[PDB]
């Protein structure tokens, strides 16, 4: 495979990812997706620990947001720690509702 | 356990007038 | 200057009124955001912890 | 050691709002007073002469 | 949903506030506030202000052009003597 | 003994709107306007009744009636100049409104932003026939071109613009139903809006993050009462500076001029804030291809909704997309820059490449890069 040009797309991603703000905040990358019906029942099929961190995370994004502040540089999120935790069943929710579309239409 | 549960400090937030831990507040609350 | 008046008369009095306007938003706006800043302290200032059961 | 005056105004005014109510519309009505006269002096004297109120002199009672 | 009474479920979380008459209303304005609004207009510049400085350049330029049209034209008069 | 508020039926629909209406703690400044733009509707509302008093709808006196307002009528000049001033105030707030919805993605909520776009029509009607009232050159003459841009229709034309006009052309009869519509679609507008806030109260507001805000939800009543309270008195302060000091600077001459079918004045310019749709029109040679632009233009904001491609609501997390959208709203300074200058080589051309501009950024530039920024993502 293409290693300079593979090395590039890590890069240029590495620096979209610090030039979104959601790091700075503690935020995951799954945090921030837009919830539709879709992510409101992959979210009911998460386990209690992960939800609960997750909701904890995002009163504490609301709270600095409030003051107009931003958490330490220390604890901002790494680009290689992140761990996509929502993106299995994300997954499995989207492909059951395409069997079902595809069910639906013969 | 509920008892290593403790208040951080607020000192920088307070008023002048409470800022130390051993002079009642009650003196100071209709001025405050 | 005649010709100025007659097609407002109002002039000095606008001013007048101008005058006392600037003095009272003066005195107010910083007394407004006081009272906004009194109010909105508590949620300023709010410190947060998560104690999960470990 | 004297009583700190916010802490006298609190006690016989501000603590029953009735009073705190009668206080204001008092105040209201000597600071409309002070107000409205300031203001209305400073602006003569900005523009002494231009005001025709100080030009009466120069042609009155025949 | 629509009431406090039930919105979402949280769990192991704590919040600690004090009372307004208890605090300043102007807490650190002058050696923590100021920084903290330098860093927002600094960490927004460069996402917003050049393109309005290219409508400045627009602007500008425009203007310049308009009033250089309306300026006689010398190499319509030499010739028609 | 339980509170009276949760008992009477009246009190329960100011409890549920108000009192205790639950907010997310975390919205800006931004979320006030919406707030000030009824409060400007109060205010104009109850300015115009009073020169309602005193206002004569007709083409022979109207002109005349106005002078009397602001000579002889107690404090009529000063009530005049806050409803015109309180006009352009209007429309900032509802340009300020709008946008923070294009930026955080407030379309989303479909019905909530479709009755706005409907509220916005009609307040765009109101001070149409509004500005016309007064009878002067601008008055009489803009009425005039616009109402003539209904003629483009294929096959019907003249016949709704004679009808719309009473008559062979515009005049007194045109001028009393004006006044009659001009008086009765505000409050329609009024109704309009409590539908807009009614389909709102079902979801809640949106925070500036976008995340579901249901774990950092505050009551409205002690907070954004002042906050709200605030912003309201930097809004008079704005419209009592531009009226104190400023009577007659976004507003333009020959409107003190009496109204002459004959003569006309050559730049015959509209208002500010129907400018940027003046441009477009212009920009299109053909009628029909300007009168469909203008059209098209606005339902852009319908379709809106439809374009959106990223998979995150608020365009904070997004820079790319905050680049795009910082250019078109330079986009939009330019046309309205242009709007206010006469027709000429280096203006038309750069009119059209505005407008250009304009239409392909919206519908093509948007969704390429927020699928773009998908990809750097690894969604
Ligand atoms: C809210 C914004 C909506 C405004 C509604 C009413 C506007 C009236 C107003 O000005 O006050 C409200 C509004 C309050 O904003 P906010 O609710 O506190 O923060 C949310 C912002 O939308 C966004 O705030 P943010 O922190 O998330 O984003 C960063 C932003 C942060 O913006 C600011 O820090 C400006 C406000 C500072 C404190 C204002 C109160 C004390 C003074 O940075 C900038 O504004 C800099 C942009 C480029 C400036 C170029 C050089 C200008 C000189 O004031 C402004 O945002 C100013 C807008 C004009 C640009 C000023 C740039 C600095 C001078
Ligand atoms: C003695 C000398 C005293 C000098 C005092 C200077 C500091 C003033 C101050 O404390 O401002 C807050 C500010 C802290 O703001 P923050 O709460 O951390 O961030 C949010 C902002 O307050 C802004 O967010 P906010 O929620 O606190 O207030 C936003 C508010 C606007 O908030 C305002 O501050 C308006 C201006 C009131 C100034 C009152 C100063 C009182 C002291 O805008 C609205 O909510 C309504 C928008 C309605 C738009 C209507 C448009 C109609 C057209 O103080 C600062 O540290 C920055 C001041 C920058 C001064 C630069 C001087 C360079 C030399
Ligand atoms: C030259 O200068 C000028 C301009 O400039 C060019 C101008 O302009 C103007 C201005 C004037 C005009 C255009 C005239 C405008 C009209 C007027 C003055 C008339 C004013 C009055 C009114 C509209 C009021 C009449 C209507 C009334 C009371 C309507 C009441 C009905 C309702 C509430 C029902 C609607 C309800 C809801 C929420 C909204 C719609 C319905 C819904 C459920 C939501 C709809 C959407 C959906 C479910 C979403 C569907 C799904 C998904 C994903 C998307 C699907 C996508 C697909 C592609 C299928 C002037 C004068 C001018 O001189
Ligand atoms: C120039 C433009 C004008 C301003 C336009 C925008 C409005 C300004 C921003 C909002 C200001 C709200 C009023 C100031 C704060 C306030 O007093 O809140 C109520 C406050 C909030 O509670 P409080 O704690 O401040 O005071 C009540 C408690 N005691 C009395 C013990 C102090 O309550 C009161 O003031 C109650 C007394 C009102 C008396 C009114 C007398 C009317 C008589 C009629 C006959
Ligand atoms: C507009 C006011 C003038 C520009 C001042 C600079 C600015 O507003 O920054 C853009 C601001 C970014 O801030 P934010 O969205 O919260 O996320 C990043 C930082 N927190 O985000 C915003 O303020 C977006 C505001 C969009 C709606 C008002 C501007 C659009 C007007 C269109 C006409
Ligand atoms: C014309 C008069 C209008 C009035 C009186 C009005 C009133 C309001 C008010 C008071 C709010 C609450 C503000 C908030 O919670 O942030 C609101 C929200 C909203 N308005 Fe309007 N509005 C008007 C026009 C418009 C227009 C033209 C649009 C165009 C899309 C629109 C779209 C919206 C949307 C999408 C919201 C929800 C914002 C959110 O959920 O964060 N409104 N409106
Ligand atoms: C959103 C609501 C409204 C808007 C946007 C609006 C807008 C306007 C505008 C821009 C003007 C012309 C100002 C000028 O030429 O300087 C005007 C004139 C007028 N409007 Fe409205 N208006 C509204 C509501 C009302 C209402 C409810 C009435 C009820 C009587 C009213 C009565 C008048 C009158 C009498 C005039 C004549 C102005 C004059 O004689 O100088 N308006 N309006």
């Amino acid at each position: 495979a293409v290693s300079a040009s593979g090395k590039w797309l890590d890069g240029i991603r590495k620096w979209y990812y610090n030039a979104a703000g959601f790091n700075k905040l503690g935020l995951m990358r799954d945090d921030t997706i837009y919830e539709d019906e879709d992510v409101k029942e992959a979210i009911r099929r998460l386990p209690e620990n992960l939800y609960n961190d997750r909701m904890f995370r995002i009163k504490r994004a609301l709270d600095l947001n409030l003051k107009h502040q931003i958490l330490p540089k220390e604890q901002w999120t790494k680009y290689e720690e992140e761990n996509f935790y929502l993106e299995p069943y994300l997954k499995e929710v989207i492909r059951e509702r395409k069997e079902r579309e595809e069910w639906a239409k013969k | 356990s509920h008892t290593d549960i403790k208040v951080p400090d607020f000192s920088e937030y307070r008023r002048l007038e409470v800022l130390d831990s051993t002079k009642s507040s009650r003196e100071s609350s209709e001025a405050r | 200057t005649f010709l100025r008046w007659a097609s407002e008369p109002e002039h000095d009095h606008r001013k007048r009124m101008g005058l006392k306007m600037l003095m009272m938003m003066a005195l107010l706006v910083p007394l407004v955001y006081t009272i906004k800043r009194h109010k909105w302290s508590v949620l300023k200032s709010r410190k947060l912890a998560y104690r999960p059961p470990k | 050691a004297a009583a700190t005056l916010t802490s006298k105004l609190y006690s016989l005014l501000f603590r029953r709002t009735s009073t705190f109510a009668l206080t204001i519309i008092v105040g209201v009505m000597f600071f409309e007073r002070a107000f409205d006269q300031g203001a209305d002096a400073i602006y003569d004297h900005i523009n002494e002469g231009k005001l025709w109120k100080h030009i009466k002199h120069k042609y009155e009672n025949k | 949903g629509r009431e406090f009474g039930n919105l979402t479920r949280m769990r192991h979380v704590i919040s600690y506030s004090l009372s307004p008459f208890e605090q300043r209303a102007y807490p650190h304005v002058f050696t923590k506030g100021i920084p903290n609004v330098l860093r927002r207009i600094r960490e927004s510049f460069f996402r917003v202000v050049p393109q309005f400085v290219v409508f400045y350049l627009i602007y500008t330029w425009g203007t310049e052009e308009f009033e250089r049209s309306k300026r006689k034209n010398p190499a319509a008069y030499e010739n028609d003597k | 003994m339980t509170p009276m508020r949760k008992t009477n039926p009246l009190m329960k629909l100011i409890n549920h709107s108000f009192i205790d209406l639950p907010t997310p703690s975390n919205i800006s400044a931004w979320w006030n306007f919406g707030s000030l733009l009824g409060a400007c509707l109060i205010l104009q509302i109850t300015t115009g009744l009073f020169l309602a008093m005193h206002y004569s709808p007709d083409a022979s006196t109207a002109f005349s009636s106005i002078a009397h307002i602001t000579r002889d009528v107690n404090y009529g000049w000063i009530i005049r100049y806050l409803h015109a001033n309180g006009a352009s105030m209007f429309f900032i707030c509802l340009f300020l409104h709008i946008g923070r919805g294009l930026y955080y993605g407030s379309f989303l909520y479909s019905e909530t932003w479709n009755i706005g776009i409907i509220l916005l029509l009609a307040t765009m009607a109101t001070a149409f026939m509004g500005y016309v009232l007064p009878w002067g050159q601008m008055s009489f003459w803009g009425a005039t071109v616009i109402t003539n841009l209904l003629s483009a229709i294929p096959y019907i034309g003249t016949d709704l613009v004679q009808w719309i006009w009473g008559g062979y052309s515009v005049d007194s009869p045109t001028l009393t139903r004006f006044f009659t519509f001009h008086f009765i679609l505000p409050f329609i507008i009024a109704a309009l809006a409590t539908l807009h806030l009614l389909f709102l109260h079902e979801t809640g507001s949106n925070n500036p993050l976008g995340i579901t805000s249901h774990s950092d939800k505050i009551t409205f009543h002690p907070y954004y009462t002042i906050k709200d309270a605030l912003g309201l008195l930097l809004f008079l302060l704005s419209l009592m500076t531009l009226t104190l000091f400023s009577p007659d600077l976004l507003g333009d001459p020959d409107n003190y001029t009496l109204a002459n079918p004959l003569n006309t004045p050559p730049h015959i310019k509209p208002e500010w804030y129907f400018l940027f749709a003046y441009t477009i029109l212009r920009s299109v040679p053909n009628k029909l291809g300007g009168v469909l632009a203008l059209l098209l233009s606005i339902l852009i904001l319908a379709m809106i909704p439809i374009l959106h491609m990223s998979k995150q609501q608020s365009m904070m997390f997004r820079p790319l997309s905050q680049s795009l959208y910082w250019l078109l709203a330079a986009d939009l300074l330019i046309l309205t820059w242009i709007g206010g200058q006469p027709v000429s080589y280096p203006f038309t051309i750069i009119g059209q490449v505005a407008s250009v501009l304009y239409f392909t950024t919206i519908l093509i530039l948007m969704p390429t890069i927020s699928l773009i920024e998908n990809k750097m993502l690894k969604w």
